[PDB]
């Protein structure tokens, strides 16, 4: 957004 | 009671609603919208059934009660008493069996197939079995009116069973089929024919249906065949949606209906509509079941002279030509050039050497049609194409050059940039020349329309080196006609010339700076003598141009006369199609004065309010009314169910939306100075969250919402928290009942954002109880949805197409979960450990996505949500663990490198939040992310993440729980495994514990005399990755003083420093300079  | 006396007034009412005088019809009207919608239904129903009673009124409140139960069915019958409900289905089916008059016994079969089709469940099946008895006992009936209202009530809705294939499955072919073959009837043939079409149509992937249907198509295409030599497009309307939602059904007979449909198109007897319909399906097929078609090349062959003769019967958009070119073009699409450039290639060849123009004239737009499908097969043809083309700027009839115009326009379209780059010398002279050079003014400005087309798809590099001629003959065609609009008020070519000039200045950017002053003045003497409405357009492409030459100029070129423009803009509304210019120019104006733009807010900020609250026009009724609104252009239709259709003015929607994404702009640009104006948006963004007409409205609504909150912020808190109730009852509304995946994850994201503003206390009870039910409503649809993918991946009516929608939803139920996602963190963090009771009712929806044998997006979403419950919810989350404990250690070894990245960041997260109760597994993590860590092609691009989150987790088990692991031993592996880049967060976590490891007083990090110095300079001089931010992070201050210190020790300094490569020791240098 990225993101885990 | 007062029943009767009620019903008699209710009676006096419907006669004032037929009044000829619309005093007394709008005193009616106004009346009868306001007695209650569960009256109204008693009222409507009585009226109906009193046969002795006035004929028109009867009709009225059949009408009334059929628009009823379509438009809220929901506010008027579950509230209703249970014998109020037993008498109303009762009731309905006396009326139709009692009925005499066909006009009324129609009607009462449209209200009982409407009250029908709420009265199904979920689970599938009907809960009003005396409608579906009257249905089955009907068709056998002697009364042929009775056989025509059962076939009434099926044609309306064909879903009235639950048991449909079941047992009932042969009764309603045998029914369909004594129908169709009756011709000692004349409506009932037509009328069963179009039931079939409806029925097929509600079983869209019904493989073994269709085949058993399949006997019924061959008396299907004899009623296309009937109806239409008696003036009747309705089974005609009927095949055309066959071959678009449901063509498989056609297979068994697909030649039958192509060569049908091929007659019917090339019959000269029949009308345009007629014509057209039949065209349309051959056409529709083609982008439906292309496959299925390019099977009957020979069908497809004979489609192309048809299309061609509608393109020469010249003599507007319901036209023959523009049917006939829109057809050619969207089928060329549908089958591919390789198929299609073959069959039309020598046909348009012949009618460009034909003496008729008309042909000509054809040739050329048949020519333009085929560019977007054909275009990669044409590629080695374009140069003669060109060349054939540019000689129809000559040719003697003047519609032929139109057209030759047209061309060329579309050719820079289709073969774009390719186009430009080869043609750019012959193409602008030849433009040039026909817009200067020719004494036809409509041929100047068909050329000044190709010549926008050339430059708007030409890019800036093609433009620059011929930009000089380019904008020298502009200026003296601008400067000519300008002359024109003084004395005689001529405008045609002009218009086109101001878009040429806007174009060309858009495309040029910085290079149009040397041509400002050559356009400008011009330009603003053009906006001034355009004060008469005839000249609205020109005065509206006028502003668009010059906007359009600030903008590629910049703000220090336009300041000159940004105030002059802005003044004469708003002068336009003083001193009175031009609303989307307008709006677009202020765009426009914002974009290059950046902040500055604050100070014309209060004079624009009117007009952009009214266009963002412009109310459609609703539109309903039922079968020919689609088609008689075509000639506006701007009316748009959907047809629903019972062929009643709902439809919307077109017209303001793009405008609508233009503005409310104009509003979104000026609260996160001009943030400061648009808190005057917050209470208003709050209060139109708001009910436009339920804006079903445009998708872009209801994204712009959701887009406001957090911006308008960051403007509310700096007033107070206290009108931040009245901002925000204005609109936290409507977005949650809006996140249960939203039908679009991509509107629905704004809707999603924006509640999100909300709550991240608004903090801990910023849901009430109801607020959250009704938040609870819509998110595991969102997860069980998560999971229904993937069962049914599975089946339909088994199914008969599987294929490539099934496939490729199956993915889109699968993408779209993913994007929707990672929303779930990030609404809950919002929630956990202002929350924390508060929230874990409210949690517990999403527990068994969440726990199921990290099921082994659930997709590994599940898994991921499912462990990013555990992960918040840890970092956030902790030490109360050790309650859950039973839950995500154990699937979160075992699922740092997954094979998805998305899954390991969610693991290992919940076990890093244990480490630093989670309490004492973890120690033992905080244990166990580290060899199993060691593991990880070291495991071959670690740091590839697809793993670097996961990998660098289980470095940073390592590192969080050895700085928070130093006593569960050999610091001592685990430390040198550590270092090695630095530095992180990529996941800028954890890049700052480790550089925070390596700078906590180097401050130490017993400083192991650095090694037996300070021999991981070198290695500790190369982790911190890869700051040339940006991992660590000079600014907002403390950490970098931090490194620099560890790196500081090293100066006081000459010889380690030299050496640490000798070891790096000159991009390192100039990073060195960056950050100590900085930091
Ligand atoms: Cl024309
Ligand atoms: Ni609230
Ligand atoms: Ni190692």
């Amino acid at each position: 957004f990225r993101v885990r | 009671a007062m029943a009767a006396a009620e019903q008699q007034q209710f009676y006096l009412l419907l006669g004032n609603l037929l009044s000829p005088d619309n005093v007394v019809r709008k005193q009616a009207e106004e009346t009868y919208e306001n007695i209650p919608g569960q009256s109204k239904i008693t009222f409507l129903l009585q009226a109906i059934r009193n046969t002795t009673a006035a004929e028109e009124a009867r009709q009225m409140a059949a009408v009334l009660l059929r628009r009823l139960l379509s438009s809220a069915f929901d506010e008027v019958y579950p509230a209703l008493p249970s014998d109020v409900q037993t008498a109303i289905k009762s009731e309905l089916l006396m009326i139709i069996q009692m009925e005499t008059q066909s006009s009324m016994r129609k009607k009462v079969c449209d209200i009982a197939a409407e009250l029908a089709r709420n009265l199904i469940d979920e689970d599938g099946n009907n809960q009003w079995p005396e409608g579906l008895k009257f249905l089955f006992d009907s068709v056998s009936s002697q009364n042929v009116g009775l056989r025509e209202a059962a076939l009434h009530i099926f044609w309306n809705f064909p879903g009235i069973f639950g048991n449909q294939q079941q047992h009932y499955l042969d009764v309603i072919k045998r029914m369909l089929v004594q129908c169709m073959q009756d011709q000692e009837h004349p409506s009932i043939r037509t009328l069963s024919a179009r039931a079939t079409a409806a029925f097929i149509l509600a079983n869209e992937h019904n493989v073994a249906l269709f085949k058993h249907f399949a006997d019924l198509l061959p008396g299907f295409l004899q009623a296309v065949n009937d109806s239409c030599y008696q003036n009747d497009d309705s089974v005609l309307k009927s095949l055309v949606e066959i071959a678009d939602t449901v063509p498989k059904y056609l297979r068994p007979h697909l030649e039958a209906t192509l060569q049908l449909s091929l007659k019917l198109c090339g019959d000269t007897s029949l009308n345009n509509m007629q014509r057209q319909l039949a065209l349309e399906v051959i056409v529709t097929l083609s982008e439906t079941a292309a496959a299925m078609l390019r099977k009957h090349t020979n069908i497809v062959a004979q489609t192309i002279p048809q299309m061609l003769a509608m393109m020469v019967d010249l003599e507007d958009f319901d036209s023959n030509a523009v049917a006939g070119e829109s057809a050619l073009d969207r089928m060329a699409c549908g089958l591919g050039g390789k198929l299609v450039l073959p069959m039309i290639k020598e046909h348009i060849m012949q009618m460009l050497q034909n003496p008729d123009w008309k042909y000509r004239h054809a040739g050329l737009m048949a020519l333009s049609a085929i560019g977007e499908g054909c275009h990669q097969q044409m590629e080695g043809i374009l140069n003669e194409i060109v060349n054939f083309v540019l000689l129809f700027l000559q040719d003697p009839h003047p519609r032929v050059r139109y057209a030759a115009c047209n061309a060329v326009g579309q050719m820079a379209t289709d073969f774009a940039p390719g186009f430009q780059k080869k043609f750019h010398e012959k193409v602008i002279a030849a433009l040039l020349q026909t817009m200067e050079d020719q004494g036809n003014q409509r041929v100047q400005a068909h050329a000044a329309a190709a010549l926008i087309n050339f430059t708007e798809d030409c890019p800036k590099s093609l433009l620059i080196p011929y930009l000089d001629n380019l904008v020298k003959h502009l200026h003296s065609i601008m400067v000519l006609k300008l002359q024109e609009l003084i004395q005689k008020g001529t405008k045609l070519v002009l218009e086109q010339v101001v878009t040429s000039i806007a174009s060309v200045a858009d495309t040029a950017e910085e290079k149009f700076v040397p041509y400002y002053d050559l356009f400008m003045p011009s330009l603003k003497h053009i906006v001034e003598n355009a004060v008469q409405k005839e000249l609205r357009l020109l005065r509206g492409k006028t502003i668009e141009c010059i906007s359009l030459i600030g903008l590629a100029v910049g703000k220090e070129k336009f300041m000159q006369d940004a105030s002059d423009v802005m003044q004469l803009l708003l002068k336009t509304q003083t001193d009175f199609p031009q609303i989307s210019y307008m709006i677009s120019a202020w765009a426009r104006m914002c974009k290059i004065l950046g902040k500055e733009f604050q100070q014309y807010l209060p004079v624009v900020m009117g007009p952009l309010m009214k266009t963002a609250s412009i109310k459609p026009e609703v539109a309903l009724l039922d079968t020919q009314d689609m088609e008689n609104m075509s000639d506006d252009d701007g009316w748009e239709f959907v047809n629903l169910g019972d062929q009643q259709s709902f439809g919307i003015k077109t017209a303001g929607l793009e405008e609508k939306s233009t503005a409310c994404q104009m509003l979104v702009c000026y609260a996160k640009e001009l943030k400061e100075g648009f808190v005057e104006y917050t209470e208003q948006v709050v209060k139109l963004m708001v009910p436009l969250l339920k804006f079903y007409f445009h998708d872009g409205v209801r994204v712009a609504a959701a887009e406001s919402m957090p911006l308008l909150l960051e403007c509310a912020r700096v007033r107070g808190p206290e009108y931040l928290t009245q901002m925000w109730h204005f609109m936290c009852d409507a977005l949650i509304k809006a996140i249960g009942t939203e039908p679009d995946s991509d509107v629905l994850s704004e809707i999603m994201h924006s509640f999100a954002k909300c709550i991240e503003v608004m903090g801990d206390g910023c849901l009430n009870n109801e607020h959250f109880e009704e938040l609870g039910g819509i998110l595991k409503a969102k997860l069980e649809e998560h999971f229904k949805n993937q069962e049914l993918r599975q089946v339909k991946r088994q199914d008969e009516d599987y294929d490539e197409q099934v496939e490729e929608s199956l993915q889109d939803e699968d993408d779209n139920d993913v994007y929707i979960l990672t929303k779930v996602s990030d609404i809950l963190h919002s929630i956990f963090s202002s929350y924390k450990e508060k929230v874990l009771p409210w949690f517990e009712q999403l527990l068994p929806l969440i726990v199921n996505l990290i099921c082994p044998h659930r997709p590994w997006p599940d898994r991921q979403w499912g462990l990013c949500i555990f992960d918040d419950v840890i970092e956030h919810c902790s030490p109360a989350s050790f309650k859950y663990a039973e839950y995500f404990l154990r699937p979160m250690l075992q699922y740092v070894c997954d094979n998805s490198p998305e899954v390991r990245q969610a693991a290992a960041y919940g076990l890093g997260v244990m480490a630093q939040y989670g309490g004492d109760n973890y120690r033992p597994f905080c244990t166990e993590a580290l060899p199993l992310l060691v593991r990880v860590i070291q495991s071959a092609d670690s740091k590839t691009k697809e793993n670097v993440n996961a990998t660098e989150n289980c470095i940073s987790a390592v590192g969080k088990i050895m700085k928070f729980k130093p006593d569960c692991v050999n610091v001592e031993e685990v430390l040198p592996h550590w270092l090695s495994w630095l530095p992180l880049h990529e996941d800028k967060e954890e890049a700052v976590q480790t550089f925070n514990y390596l700078c906590d490891l180097i401050e130490s007083n017993h400083p192991i990090v650095l090694g037996p005399n300070n021999t991981n110095l070198p290695k500790i300079f190369s982790i911190i001089a890869e700051g040339e990755m940006h991992e660590a931010i000079k600014h907002e992070d403390p950490c970098a201050k931090r490194l620099a003083n560890v790196v500081r210190q090293v100066q006081t020790s000459g010889g380690l300094w030299t050496e640490c420093i000798a070891q790096l490569s000159p991009e390192q020791q100039a990073a060195i240098q960056e950050l100590l300079n900085s930091a």
